[PDB]
This record gives C-alpha cells, structure tokens and sequence, in this order.
C-alpha cells in the first residue's frame, strides 16, 4: 500500500524501486532479490565457465582469478 | 501534586482502595506496531528520598 | 566542516627532494631529513642517517556538507503581501492574496 | 546484483600500515584504522580500515573477508569481527574498506578479527559521542516519541556520487627473500615479482632483476630488497610510501554516504500549570535535561532560556 | 579567523573555488615509522553549533 | 607459566580442593570497564593495560567452570605533561614517565 | 520440591513480541525486555522477558 | 550451632528450614536435597511412565507431553 | 647501527645487551634466542633425562617432579 514508484514484498512493507534485487534483502522475506533478469557482461572482460567476469589482463598470468580456474586451464591457454 | 509526596496514598498497607494521581497520559502508537505508549511524571517517593 | 586529506608521502632513500606550489586550499609541504623509516619486513633501505620524507597535506570540504551547512545571506527590504478573507451582503466568504 | 557494487573493488587489494596500540607496542597491523567518521545524529559511525570485507579471491561473498600477512593475500570467513568503543557495538554492514557500526559514546575505537589462534587488533584514539535530536538530551533512542528530521549514514552500498581514488603501490621491502646460497647472498623472486636490489658491500651495485641473480657479496645485512607488484592497486593512505613515476587516479565509491531521514526524539512529561494574577507557574518534572524557552508578544520579547535537569518551579 | 565561523567558505555547494585557513602545520614523523602527522585548530562550524 | 613439571608460558596451575590442577591458558581475561589487553604473566603476577573504572576482575575458564573474582579498586588514567588527554596519541612530544617493566627479571 | 514451583509455568508458552533495537532496526524477537526492576540496594536487578528459562 | 528454626548442612553453614529439599543446592554438597520424601501427583493430573503429573486435558492430544511419550501411546489410548 | 653494548636483531631493531636470550623474543622474528650457549645445572639438584633439574629432596617421594617421569622410575628408584 504505497506509491507505484515504490515496491512492496510479500510481508507488506513498502520499499523504493532502487532496492529491487540490488543484493541486499531489505524486507524480511527477501522476495525483492528473487525475480529479475541477469545483466550482460562487458566485451572487454574475459568470461569464465561459470560466468565470473575477470579482466583480460588477468588471463594467463600464473595465478587463479576464478572459482572454476578456467582462466588458467591448459585448454584456454596454450603451454 | 503527582510528583512530591502524595502521588500514591493507601489507607493501610493492604487496603483495596488507593488514591493515585500521576499525570498518566496515553500516546498514539507509531508506524503500525502493537504497543501501548504512555507518558507520566516520575514518582514523588523517589524525589522525596 | 572541513576534511583534511593527506596523500602518500615520498621517501627518498639517500638524496634530496623538493616540492612545487600546487593550487590547493591550505596547501602545506615540508621536507624532513634523516628519518630512517622501519616498515614491515625490515628497514626500508640502506642509506643511513640522511633521507627525505615529504609528507604534504591539504584541506577540502567534507561529504556531509551536502546535507547540513550554514547559508550566508545579505538582506534588503522587499515586498509585503497578505491573504484576506472577505464577505459582504449576502455573498459568502471568498479569499485571495493581495 | 553484487557485481555492480563490487566492480572496482575487485581490482584493489588490502595492505599493511602502521597502527598505534595494535597490541601493546604499536606493531604493523593487517587492519589499520584510518579516518573514523562519527558526526551523525544516532551514534552510528563509519570506520575505514586497511583490510577488505565482503571479498574473496575466487569470488564476491558477504561472509568472507580478505587480508594480507607477509606478501600473500589470505581469505578467511568472518567469524568474530567486533567493534567496541566502551561496550561492544553492533555493526550494521561492511563493504570493501569500510565498516558501519552503532557505537555507545567513549574515547577509543577498536576493531579485531580472528582466523585461527591470532588476535589482530588495532586501537586508535578518537572521541565519539551520542548526538541527540531536538531539545532533550537523551542517551539512547527511545521506544516512542516524536519524529524529527535527522541525518544518518545509510546502510546501502550504492554509488551516490561520492568517490575516493586508488593508486599504484610503492616499493615494498621484504627481507625474507634474501638468503645465502653457499657463501654468497641469493635473491629469490616469486612468479615474476621483479625484485629490486641495492648492495654497498664494497660499492654500489643497484639494479633491477627478474630471475635468480645470485649477488656476489658476503653478508645479508649489507643489501636491501624491494618488490614491484602491479597486479592490484591500493588506496593512497598517509602510512604508505608513494610510487616513483606519475600515478593514475582510480575511482572507488564511498558506500555509506550520509543521507537525511527521520529520527525519534523523547517527549517531556506535561507540566502542571497554576494561574495567579498576571503570573504563570509551571511545575516541571523532567527525567532528561530539557530546554524551556519563553518570550513575550509585545514590543520587547525579553527572552529566557534555561536547561532544566532537576524538578524546579518557574514563575 | 580560522576558528569561529569563516574557516571554510565556498560560494556554492557544487562550486570549485574554496577559501580555507585552518592553521595547518605539518609535524616531523618520529621513531622511524611511515606516517604523516599534522596539527590544526578545530572547525569553527562545529564550534558555532 | 608453571605446569607442575617444568616451564611453559602457555600453561597455568591452580588448586581445586587439595589437588594441584594444571591446564592450558585458553581465555584469561582482565576487565575494569572494558576488556583490557594483557601484556605478560609470571608466577603470581599479571600485567595488563586497563581503562579507568572502579573494579578489577579476572577469570579463567578451566572446563565448563567460570572461576571469576572481583575486587573494588579505583584505577585512574594518569596523563603526563600539561594536557589532560584520555588515551595516548599516535604522535606528539616524548616526555619522561614511569611505567612497569615489560620484561621479567 | 522442584516440581512445586513449576506447577503453573508448565501450562504457559513463550511468545514473540516487538522490541526496539534488536540489531539496527527494531525487529520482532522471541526475547523482549519488559519491566526492568532496579529498586535494589546492591545494584542487583530483575528482568522479565518473553522467553522461558 | 544455630537456632532450631535453622538447618545446618555437613560443612558447618546454617540455612533456614524453608530451604530443605526445595530444589536448589544451597551449600556446597547440597545435603538438604539428599534426604527428603517425594509427594504424590494431584487427582486431576495424569501420571506418565516416569511419574510426571500432566493434566487430563493434554491426554491423547496428538503431541508429546510426557517424558517417555506415554501420553500418546496406543496401549493407553484405545485406537 | 647502534652501540656494540646494544644487541641488533637481524630485522634492524637494536635492543640492550641485558636482554641477551633471556627467554622473551624481543625482536620480531626472534633471532635473539637462537644463538647462545646453554647454562650449567646446579650441583645440588638431580639432573633429569630431559635436562631439567629437580631438588634431590624431591627424589623418590612418590610424586612425579619430572616431565618424562625419570624421577619415579623403578630403574632409578630401588624399592
Ligand atoms: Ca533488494
Ligand atoms: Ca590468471
Ligand atoms: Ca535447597
Ligand atoms: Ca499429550
Ligand atoms: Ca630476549
Ligand atoms: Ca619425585
């Protein structure tokens, strides 16, 4: 029960539209972090197998920069 | 006078009747929560002590 | 309220360093000689008893200045206006500012 | 998403700076208190440290923190991270270099976190205080009262137009990578760290290497070492040496910027009024120090102003 | 006067020209540690309030 | 520092009843109004840096036992010089003072 | 005996009521401090809550 | 060595007579809680297997009420 | 860097010579305690197998006063 420029979750508390799946569960049930689309990654970054974007400078440097380690695999870097 | 000596007078130590004036006033609950807020002057027995 | 910002000081190990006059509000610059600093993992360098640390500093306004601040005004005598409520005869009340 | 807020913070790394009263003898602490901000209206403060919160090498996570011991960045789950001033404060949020907390008044600011049996404490002197809203000097936000305009640090980690800059780190001196091979000192450089050296054993033999470079002199005491790491940037503190060349400016956003919201103030008990010929008598019975200001509606106001702490009667 | 009301004057909240004299004096770092100490008088805005 | 067999600085010894127990120092805490930071301990003596207050307490967890004691003793902060500060600063002017020794001798 | 003093508390249950300053923003908690009584002479106090001990 | 209205445990301390077998160990060994009789259940209460007194309204209520779970047994409640 | 009457630990810190390997790691890495010769034991004490010295009076008293139990061994005590 608020302005259409405000958002209400399943508890009933009204929050602003800028808190829509921003990462913080503002209300109790946390339904604001549920239903939104995933943004696209940048072209200048390197895409991991799980989708964790890392800069292209960090590729093939001899140090793990990803959870899956696809930035240092021998398939993705010829050795 | 609700804050000096006679804000609570009872005839005996276990009397059922009790005189009490303390300026007790109800306050509105705020922002949709369930509680009863009040506002009153402090005790005259503590101020006399 | 102000906030003073200190940049990273330069450390000349054995030599001399000088600084210019940068345009900044309340800019300060100095040179301290013969410090021999001790960071983590040993001393910084080897050139004993003569060094140079600059350690400049300057001031700026804070991030709370956009929320609470005092505005300075100079006044000059201007207009006076009022709102009146009037009625006459069998005509009801009507209001307009004058 | 989390990646929007943690975009430029992933490029940065923690550092080790000087902390007074770290233990009892002002060591070099992995977490070093810089620039405590404590000028809100509810006793909520913002502390900037040298560690990193809500960040892990593998990925972002709100239950993992990153710090540095020696030259290796370590990641440990946040298990007991505490802020205390004179009583243990209840921290609100953490994002990168910054911690938000709600502290009682006092004269010191303390932070600490454990990983194993270590302590890792830093204490920096700073006078924090409780600033009430309105004309009553309460010492804690009440259950009920009257709403008043107040400014407080928000717990949202958005941009909001305020930025800080990050810089390339300066040479870091490590004495653990110099050892004697057989009878001459040897330099061990890990993974292209480009160790700088400076020997004056008979004379100056300065230079930059990248692999091996067994130095042809005797003692480890008469030679220094450095390390240029350029993978991650750091915030330019006043406790770190600057770089040699011209250093670029970064743009790291301050998460918990001050905003203006609403605050709850205490309501004083009602006075008892007694009427006399051209005389108003007020029996005031306050529980906190309360302000009473009067004026007259004539040609001269004749204003009075006094703080009432004890139960007094004013005519 | 660096401590009463006009120790930091700016024409607009988004302006770029600042006047501020706060008696900022740098001090010598002591005992061979890397830090930059200074000393200055307290803000006049917090004194005026 | 004593365990009834030799010298080990991570061990303490006490008595429950008439049997001389000896455990490992897990959480030895001294607090006055805030939890103080310990410096050293040797035999009967503890050394700690405490904020001002009106009480001195010290306890140690043996097993599930708590084993705390408290004494009323007014301890004050004593600044040195002509300014009355409430905590020693990061930077300033070095002046002679008198404090208890860091070392055991 | 120990069962004599619990002959009426057995039939009762804890409840969840609101209280100010849980963490930062005044939740509804099983613990809810009501009627702190501190009219003692040694600093001792008695606290009534909503949980059951 | 105290008044007859007081009770003395084996250590030497003297406590009052109301503190005999009331539930809490007052002195060190708790000798007042060692030798005392056990009272019966009430007439309106149901006795479980271990002897706890629970009211008859709670009998066969579908939820565990006794220590041994005898309040919901099919032997004592005919199904 | 300091006086020869002061001891310089290998990090660079200078401590006094009364603090020469007295038990406490006074420098950061603790190179002070590494290089100094061991002191002789008392002639009136019983030397244990681990180098410890216990008073003779305490030998064969029925209480283990040594770490390894060499003060109460049947090889060292004739019953
Ligand atoms: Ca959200
Ligand atoms: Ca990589
Ligand atoms: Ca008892
Ligand atoms: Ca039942
Ligand atoms: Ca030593
Ligand atoms: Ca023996």
């Amino acid at each position: 029960k608020c302005e259409p420029s405000q958002f209400q979750c399943t508890n009933g508390r009204c929050i602003t539209l800028l808190w829509k799946c921003d990462g913080d569960e503002d209300c109790v049930d946390g339904s604001d972090e549920k239903n939104c689309v995933k943004k696209t990654c940048a072209e200048s970054d390197f895409v991991c197998n799980n989708g964790q974007c890392v800069p292209s400078r960090w590729k093939c440097d001899g140090d793990p920069d990803c959870e899956d380690g696809s930035d240092e695999s021998p398939e993705q870097c010829h050795m | 006078k609700a804050g000096s000596f006679g804000d609570l007078q009872s005839r005996t130590s276990t009397s059922n009747d009790l005189y009490a004036n303390t300026n007790l006033k109800l306050q509105r609950p705020q922002a949709g929560i369930v509680h009863t807020p009040f506002t009153q002057v402090p005790s005259g027995f503590e101020r006399w002590k | 309220k102000y906030k003073t910002k200190v940049p990273s000081p330069v450390v000349k190990c054995c030599g001399a360093t000088q600084c210019t006059s940068k345009p900044h509000p309340d800019y300060q610059c100095q040179v301290f000689s013969g410090v021999y600093p001790f960071m983590w993992g040993g001393a910084y360098c080897f050139c004993d008893t003569e060094n140079t640390q600059m350690s400049e500093a300057y001031v700026e306004r804070s991030e709370e200045c956009s929320i609470d601040h005092a505005k300075a005004y100079k006044v000059h005598t201007g207009t006076v206006q009022a709102m009146v409520n009037i009625t006459y005869g069998s005509v009801s009340w009507r209001s307009a500012d004058v | 998403d989390l990646d929007t807020h943690f975009t430029q913070y992933k490029l940065a790394r923690p550092y080790i700076a000087d902390c007074p009263n770290c233990g009892h003898s002002r060591c070099d602490s992995p977490i070093a208190i810089e620039e405590v901000r404590g000028d809100a209206h509810a006793g909520v403060i913002r502390i900037q440290t040298s560690a990193m919160f809500g960040l892990k090498t593998d990925g972002v996570d709100l239950a993992y923190m990153s710090f540095m011991n020696g030259k290796t960045q370590k990641s440990i789950k946040i298990d007991n991270l505490h802020v205390r001033t004179s009583a243990p404060c209840s921290l609100v949020s953490h994002h990168g270099y910054y911690i938000l907390a709600q502290c009682p008044p006092g004269d010191t600011v303390t932070v600490g976190f454990h990983d194993g049996p270590n302590r890792h404490t830093c204490t920096v002197a700073h006078k924090v205080e409780f600033r009430p809203v309105g004309r009553e000097k309460y010492r804690h936000p009440p259950e009920h009262g009257v709403e008043l305009p107040c400014n407080r640090y928000t717990h949202k980690r958005a941009d909001q137009g305020h930025y800080v800059e990050m810089h390339q780190p300066g040479l870091v001196a490590d004495h653990s990578l110099l050892s004697i091979h057989s009878a001459k000192v040897k330099i061990t450089v890990p993974s292209g760290a480009q160790v700088k050296y400076y020997c004056k054993c008979p004379d100056v033999r300065k230079g930059i290497t990248s692999s091996d470079h067994t130095t042809t002199c005797t003692d480890v005491k008469q030679c220094r070492a450095y390390l240029i790491d350029n993978k991650k940037w750091v915030y330019n503190s006043g406790r770190l040496p600057r770089g040699e060349g011209d250093t670029f400016k970064g743009k790291l956003h301050v998460p918990f910027v001050p905003v203006k919201a609403k605050c709850i103030a205490t309501l004083a008990p009602e006075p008892l009024v007694e009427h006399k010929h051209r005389t108003l008598i007020l029996h005031l019975h306050p529980d906190h120090p309360t302000l009473l200001t009067t004026r007259s509606l004539g040609s001269d106001a004749n204003p009075t102003r006094q703080w009432i702490e004890r139960p007094t009667t004013v005519n």
